[PDB]
């Protein structure tokens, strides 16, 4: 009896839908259910359209959440996961798995990424990070012949066990130290009729709860996972979590950090910070050394991109939560387009390594043109997205008095600039002499040419027409 | 409604319809309960408070509403009193009236009755879930058109 | 009207009791008079059947007066104290079978003892002061 | 721990009315009721003579909390929605109160190594919702 | 409902002295099986703590699902794991056992003494009216019964989900 | 003074209940023995354990006191680590369980009101006490002796849940008495076991491998390797994995008629039994009698049901066993549970 | 000593169920000891939601989700316990760093 | 759910038992047996060795199964207690978590997992 979850609900039928198809059809299925459940998300993007301008309306009994805030990003992971689908398509067929539990997993990943935007229920928000965890480690193994794919199944098993643990203490430390609370909003009052409030305890209630937040979006400290599982799994799960993990992480943490503690202010803002200042440091001198892409990736676009997003969060008076969503909003599609370019080339040669890139502009000019702009935008050049990302980053945090976080982003941005330009230094060369047998025998040439482009020239326009993007940022309030 | 049972206790002396398999809900001294369905009926507990007859807990209508709203209630419920009626039958001014708790999905209601005779402001209730609270109200008031006290 | 003495709250139960080691005469003579009024809360709690405060109360004043009433009247005017013992075999006995009758809820006894419980504790800490 | 510092002042109000069971005192009725919903009122606690203790202006917005379901002091639940012999306060509204120490948490503090509440006391407020 | 008296505190005691013991031998002893049976140890004894305090089905029930199938379960696994009889004397493995049983203790001061410093039986009074409702008239299975599908709706109906989707996962791995 | 307590130094619990409780069932282990000695091996065949006195009835506890002491041997590999550890397991889960079983009208030994549910939870803790037994030595016949067992027993518990369940929500509630009081209103038309025969169906069946019927097929052939994990258990172990099969039985039974059945209701409604005289002066230990009477024999019943069928079928194996158990039983024990949802939709 | 006794033994449990999960060397006893820290924290739970919160209980529906949730995880483990063993004929969890 | 009482006197009772009849068969017992003692019934003279006896295959998907399948009574419970009390929008509730496990059954049973 409620259409806020209707969202959720067409979902739901369209898993449904897509588990039953493989139950009852023989094997008309391959590319059927291909465009079957991009129907399913284009529809659930589509209800999402409707709830544009729309009140702070509480929830079932006062559960998950619907405002405009949480809105924005239940809308963007539905982007993350259209944008993905048909690249995690073609790579699993050009493996022999089974390719219906395969989508089946990454949709109900993303409902669960759907529902942990909201979730100011303080269980809800518990079962929706685990609802996306669960299956997680299935996707980041779901090779089973490999060897790493395993690896990469024990140490983020481990870790997101161990880590969800320290989290859920951390809660119960607060529902116990809270007279007695679960929804979100409702702590400061029940945290005062029982006068344990500035007394140790929450302290230990926020530290528990701070860690678990990181690993889940992997800042320096806490990073150790993230290398290794993203060299482990394949490439397009790799991309799907690289987008959708930081987007429904960043979008938790926020609301879960400034509904709730009001007062720790002083507390947490230095804490976080602890945090972004490593983010962007360790996450970038190893990036140096790598020479595996899907690594060196890692390490740049998100164990140190996660960096500026925070840059904010600790800097915010309502005045900069636009720039977080600007920024994100570039995020994803410099970071897909080249997802795409690598899965593409990947698919097309059988490497990853970073030598084997060689020569490819000459083969083929528009793979390399179209990997080399986002590259760059991930560099933050001006006339690119990243640059303007970055700028409105940091115009709105300097803005706001702390000084030694812009100027180590900046120095750290600038750092990043060097593998960036190795890489496009290694497509344009034509000493054929050099140039390995892999990009030698490349029979050159749907839908991954398809996200590739449309994802990459969101990368170059979008920084230069921020200014609806901006218009549109600014009424957020949660 | 067809058995008549003082149960022993040397006070009350009440009725009660039917099978009644005869709980031990927490009202000591007597209960009475259904087979198919929960929250049923007759309770009845005992209280020492040495006051006299109930006439003097105050002006019926705010007494009433005292406890109808601060005892038999809880925070997360919504009373509300429909009519009330004393009974002096004994001349002890028996407070019999029909209220109803809703909640987020129970909504129980009660007949509930009251006595100050020599055994101190003991109380009678009686209640049945909401969607069929309609179809046997009738039979539930001779229930509680029953308490008198020796 | 200014704030007040907190006067010895402040721990855990293992903290106090346990590794604070402390208890001067006259101020268990403070623990004493505060669980008359302590426990003569709890009569809205035992009109409704909360029966689950009416035993974590009573256990936790009854150990913090299971000791107090062994120290305190330790204390008091020696010379003629006997009745001053005379009066913790029933402050400590109606509080004794009050355990009973909430461990089992009964309704009838649970309230004729808990007024016959603060009855008493308001003459053992008369003798005192 | 105990009391720390803060600074404001009271726009001081008309004498109260006890009304029987608490302090009652109206500043400025405005706009309209509230049922049992969540609310967002801004609050400033003082000691029974002179004291502040906490005031929802020494954080940032005014804490949120639940006016009709028992989440909160019973003296504030009857002085806020409305209680006994009392009339609620309107959206806009302002009123100030005196807490006796029954409907308050009564005569025992609330301990963390060192009452964050003198034991047994009765405080006051001046409660304006928003 | 409540508890015979001050034979309390001695089941509490013995309960706890018995699952230290229990744990001790999920963490040292090497062979794999008796470890899964000192957990299931463990579990039961835990379950009967759980049964103490007056909450009935978040005992009987984590006694079904837990000491019933997972341990089961865990004794099916340890049937694919083959060598046993490791080293030994004093911290067996290498200094990492050291720095483990430094920082772990570490966290326990930590914990152990921010904890006995917080009044609980003080946290308890300021809370006279969230357990003081009962309802009017329940039992504790329908406590639970009404008040998981009153307000908690959408987890209970979620997690529905996310068992068949771990359930098809298991299937899809576990077999080659 | 009341230095520590007055009235609560150890007189507040008496244990003569439970000691009668335990006299009783051990009785009835012997009458059940007596019984499957008597009945099974004298269908058509020779008479059971006569020459130990007239009959049988002092043979049972014969065995008994001849197993008490039979020199238990504790084989070298694995030790009193988990053997002695093993069977103690066993017995308890079973001996716990006689906790909320009632017997007659206020006969019960705790209300409970989670009774049947501590029951199903209880009956599922066995098979690691199984799996402990039979890997508690080293060599085979007793491990995978003890392990296809173990496993086994896990493909049934679903339809036992979802039986029970089919009970629970017709009599609205969890505690044995309340739903025996939800069946003593037609005498025997209410009687569950014909409102919902199809559950009965299900819980009777999957009652028989639960308590270990059959465990071996055939009085040649072993318990599928030499003999049902208990090969080394020679004394005490062997007459306690005895007594725990048997309580196995004697338990299914008992829930099987005071769930499916009238429990201690006559076949006239029980409250009927004193209207129809207008007074009544000596019911008491009538009814008690009648209480254990009229419920006991209804288990009875099925005691000799099971016996006969001991007789009539080839126990399958255990690759036709978990087929049946899961492709067969769990889809109507799950319909059942669907259609009887509407039927008590009203 | 009910209220404040057993969370005395919650940490006493939870800190050796880090380090049982540390210095493991087999899978199947780091998922024991993943399984025991999770119990820790349902037990450290559960008390808190019987001293108070018992007019609607708020700790035991959260204590039944994490057992739900232990038991999909405990499962799910296992079964990627399976697949591994298929590929390496061993499962010595901390002899295999080709991913670094 | 008045006084458990019975069932702690039980429990320790009942867990006494069985050390009971442990320590009285070793009171009155012989000190003997200094055999072999080292191989256990039904041998071949003396057989032994031998390991990897396991056919863990089979039986570990119907483990998994079981387990995950569950799950679903200790829910179904507190639902079966609460259906009069409340409406019946449990019901429907209810039906859609039930349904939603009878498909993963079905799943389980078309793709071969419970076999031989």
């Amino acid at each position: 009896n409620g259409s806020f979850i209707f969202p959720e609900c067409i979902l739901i039928f369209g898993l449904i839908l897509l588990l039953m198809i493989d139950s009852t059809s023989d094997q008309k299925d391959r590319p059927w259910f291909y465009f079957i459940s991009s129907t399913s998300l284009v529809i659930s993007i589509t209800a999402l359209l409707f709830r544009w301008r729309e009140e702070p309306i509480i929830s079932f009994s006062g559960n998950f959440q619907t405002n405009n805030f949480n809105e924005i990003f239940q809308f963007l992971i539905l982007l993350c996961s259209t944008l993905c689908i048909p690249l995690s398509v073609e790579y699993i067929e050009c493996t022999e798995m089974a390719i219906t539990e395969f989508l089946l997993f990454v949709l109900t990943a993303t409902l669960g990424g759907m529902f942990l935007c909201g979730a100011n229920d303080l269980i809800t928000i518990f079962v929706a990070p685990e609802c996306f965890s669960l299956c997680s480690y299935l996707l980041s193994g779901y090779t089973k012949r490999d060897l790493r794919s395993n690896e990469a199944t024990m140490k983020y098993l481990l870790m997101g066990g161990a880590s969800s643990s320290i989290l859920v203490h951390g809660f119960s430390w607060l529902y116990g130290s809270s007279g007695g609370e679960i929804e979100l909003q409702e702590i400061v009052n029940g945290l005062i009729n029982t006068q344990m409030y500035n007394s140790p305890g929450i302290s230990i209630a926020l530290i528990s709860i701070t860690v678990g937040l990181g690993f889940k979006l992997s800042p320096a400290p806490f990073h150790q996972w993230t290398p290794d599982v993203y060299e482990g799994s394949p490439t397009p799960v790799v991309a799907f979590l690289s987008v959708t993990s930081k987007v429904a992480a960043s979008a938790s943490a926020t609301r879960i950090l400034d509904i709730p503690f009001y007062f720790s202010s002083n507390e947490w803002h230095l804490l976080l910070e602890i945090l972004a200042i490593l983010s962007m440091i360790l996450g970038n001198l190893l990036a140096i050394t790598q020479t595996s892409m899907k690594r060196m990736l890692a390490y740049s676009s998100i164990g140190q991109i996660g960096y500026v997003i925070i840059g904010i969060i600790v800097g915010d008076s309502n005045d900069g939560y636009a720039s977080m969503i600007t920024y994100m909003l570039f995020y994803i599609s410099m970071n897909l387009g080249t997802f795409a370019c690598i899965v593409l080339f990947g698919l097309r040669t059988g490497t990853d390594n970073i030598r084997d890139y060689a020569g490819l502009y000459m083969k083929d000019p528009f793979l390399a043109l179209s990997l080399a702009l986002c590259l760059l935008s991930l560099g933050g050049l001006p006339p690119l997205a990243g640059f303007f990302g970055k700028l409105y980053l940091f115009w709105c945090g300097w803005q706001a008095g702390l000084y030694f976080l812009v100027s180590i982003g900046l120095l750290t941005s600038v750092l990043s600039i060097y593998y960036y330009l190795k890489i496009i230094k290694l497509l344009m060369t034509g000493r054929n002499q050099e140039i390995t047998p892999y990009v030698r025998n490349y029979r050159r040439s749907n839908s991954i040419e398809l996200s590739m482009t449309v994802c990459v020239i969101a990368s170059t326009i979008p920084g230069i027409s921020m200014n609806p993007i901006l218009a549109i940022a600014q009424d957020t309030l949660f | 409604n067809y058995r008549s049972y003082v149960d022993a206790n040397d006070g009350y002396s009440y009725l009660y319809p039917a099978d009644w398999r005869d709980f031990d809900f927490l009202g000591h001294d007597s209960a009475f309960k259904d087979r198919n369905v929960q929250l049923q009926s007759v309770r009845v507990a005992f209280i020492p408070t040495q006051k006299t007859d109930i006439r003097d807990l105050g002006p019926m209508d705010e007494a009433i509403f005292n406890l109808v709203n601060e005892v038999y209630a809880a925070p997360n419920q919504i009373p509300t009193i429909y009519e009330m009626q004393e009974r002096t039958v004994d001349g002890r001014n028996y407070w019999t009236f029909e209220y109803d708790l809703e909640a987020p999905g129970y909504g129980v209601s009660a007949f509930a009755t009251i006595a100050i005779g020599n055994g101190r402001y003991y109380t009678l209730i009686v209640t049945a879930n909401e969607r069929r609270w309609s179809r046997l109200r009738n039979k539930l008031k001779v229930v509680a058109d029953s308490f008198k006290i020796s | 009207p200014p704030g007040t003495v907190p006067r010895w709250g402040t721990r855990s139960y293992v903290r106090e009791r346990f590794f604070e080691p402390g208890l001067t005469t006259e101020e268990a003579a403070a623990r004493i008079r505060q669980t008359a009024e302590g426990m003569r809360t709890l009569r809205p709690m035992l009109e409704t059947m909360s029966w689950k405060y009416v035993l974590f109360y009573v256990r936790l004043k009854s150990k913090y007066l299971d000791l107090d009433l062994t120290t305190a009247m330790a204390g008091v005017p020696e010379p003629r104290r006997p009745e001053y013992v005379l009066v913790a075999n029933e402050l400590v006995d109606n509080m004794t079978e009050f355990d009973r009758f909430v461990r089992t809820p009964k309704v009838y006894e649970s309230y004729l003892y808990y007024e016959k419980t603060l009855k008493s504790l308001d003459d053992v800490a008369e003798f005192l002061g | 721990a105990r009391a720390a510092l803060e600074l404001h002042r009271s726009l001081c109000p008309l004498l109260v009315s006890p009304r029987e069971l608490e302090f009652l005192q109206v500043r400025d009725p405005s706009f309209c009721s509230v049922s049992m919903v969540v609310t967002q009122i801004h609050y400033t606690a003082r000691f029974p003579d002179g004291t502040v203790f906490d005031s929802s202006y020494k954080r940032g917005r005014p804490l949120t909390m639940r006016i009709g379901a028992g989440k909160i002091l019973r003296g504030l639940q009857q002085g806020i929605g409305g209680g006994g012999g009392v009339t609620p306060m309107l959206v806009g509204g302002k009123r100030k109160l005196m807490i006796p120490p029954i409907l308050a948490y009564g005569p025992e503090p609330a301990g963390c190594f060192s009452e964050a509440v003198f034991a047994q006391a009765e405080m006051n407020f001046c409660a304006l919702a928003a | 409902m409540d508890l015979p008296g001050p034979i309390h505190e001695i089941l509490m005691l013995f309960g706890e002295f018995i699952l230290l013991l229990g744990g001790l031998g999920v963490v040292l002893l090497t062979n794999p099986i008796y470890s899964a049976f000192s957990l299931g140890l463990v579990l039961v004894c835990i379950s009967l703590f759980y049964f103490l305090l007056n909450s009935y089905f978040v005992a009987v029930a984590q006694l079904l699902i837990y000491v019933g199938a997972i341990n089961v379960l865990i004794i099916f696994a340890v049937m694919f794991v083959n060598g046993s009889e490791w080293s030994k004397d004093k911290n067996y493995w290498t200094i990492g056992d050291g720095f483990t049983s430094l920082v772990c203790i570490t966290f326990v001061f930590s914990l152990m003494t921010t904890i006995p410093d917080t009044s609980w039986y003080g946290i308890l009074w300021t809370t006279r009216s969230n357990q003081i409702v009962e309802q009017g008239l329940i039992n504790n299975v329908q406590q639970i019964g009404i008040h998981l599908a009153t307000d908690f709706y959408l987890p209970f109906e979620l997690i529905s989900i996310i068992l068949l989707v771990s359930l098809i996962g298991a299937i899809t791995m576990a077999r080659q | 003074s009341k230095l520590e307590l007055l009235k609560e130094v150890y007189g507040l619990i008496s244990i003569l209940p439970i000691l009668t409780l335990l006299l009783g069932i051990t009785i009835e282990v012997l009458v059940i023995v007596w019984l499957e000695r008597e009945i099974s091996a004298s269908i058509q065949q020779r008479i059971g354990p006569e020459y130990a006195g007239p009959l049988g009835l002092l043979q049972a506890i014969a065995d008994g006191t001849k197993l008490l002491f039979k020199e238990d041997i504790l084989p070298s590999r694995g030790d009193i680590s988990l053997f002695s550890i093993g069977p103690s397991i066993a017995v308890i889960s079973v001996l716990l369980s006689f906790l909320v079983i009632p017997l007659g009208y206020h006969f019960v030994l705790a209300d409970l009101s989670i009774g049947v549910f501590l029951w199903i939870a209880i009956s599922s803790i066995a098979p690691i006490g199984l799996l402990m037994a039979g890997y508690s030595s080293n060599n085979k016949y007793s491990f995978l002796g003890g392990l296809r067992a173990a496993a086994q027993s896990i493909s049934y518990e679903i339809p036992l849940t979802f039986c029970v369940l089919a009970i629970s929500l017709l009599s609205n509630s969890l505690s044995t008495v309340d739903i025996v009081e939800a069946q003593s209103k037609y005498g025997f038309f209410g009687w569950n076991i014909w409102r919902q025969p199809i559950g009965f169906l299900v819980f009777l069946i999957s009652s028989l491998a639960e308590c270990e019927r059959l465990p071996f097929d055939l009085p040649e052939a072993e318990e599928e390797l030499v003999a049902g994990y208990q090969t080394e258990y020679s004394g005490i172990k062997y007459g306690l994995f005895y007594l725990v099969s048997y309580l196995n039985l004697l338990v299914s039974s008992l829930f099987v008629t005071v769930l499916y059945l009238g429990g201690w209701n006559f076949s006239i409604p029980y409250i009927s039994f004193f209207d129809f005289f207008q007074m009544n002066k000596a019911v008491g230990i009538l009814e008690m009698t009648m209480g254990i009477f009229i419920t006991l024999t209804k288990a009875y019943l099925f005691l000799f049901i099971s016996i006969t069928i001991r007789w009539t079928l080839p126990r399958m194996r255990m690759d036709q066993l978990l087929n049946l158990g899961w492709k067969f039983l769990l889809p109507i024990s799950l319909g059942n549970l669907l259609l009887t949802t509407s039927f008590q939709l009203v | 000593m009910m209220f404040e006794h057993v969370l005395f033994l919650s940490v006493y449990l939870f800190s050796i169920g880090i380090y049982g999960l540390i210095t493991s060397r087999n899978m199947v006893r780091a998922l024991i000891c993943l399984e025991l820290i999770l119990n820790s924290i349902n037990l450290n739970l559960v008390t808190f939601s019987d001293l108070f919160d018992s007019r609607q209980l708020k700790g035991d529906i959260f204590a039944i989700f994490v057992i739900a949730l232990a038991a999909a995880e405990a499962a799910i483990g296992l079964s990627i316990l399976s697949s591994i063993h298929r590929n390496r004929k061993s499962t010595r969890i901390n002899q295999s760093n080709l991913l670094n | 759910l008045h006084e458990y009482d019975i069932f702690w006197t039980f429990l320790i009772i009942a867990s006494l038992i069985p050390i009971l009849a442990f320590s009285i068969s070793g009171l009155l017992a012989p000190v003997s047996e200094g055999p072999e003692k080292l191989s256990s019934y039904e041998s071949g003279i003396e057989p032994m060795g031998g390991a990897w006896v396991q056919f863990r295959i089979r039986y570990y998907m119907f483990a998994l199964v079981f387990v995950v399948f569950d799950v679903e009574t200790v829910f179904l419970y507190p639902w079966a207690m609460s259906f009069d009390v409340l409406g019946v929008s449990v019901f429907i509730e209810a039906l859609i978590f039930v349904l939603i496990l009878v498909v993963g059954l079905v799943y389980a049973w078309r793709k071969g997992a419970l076999e031989w």
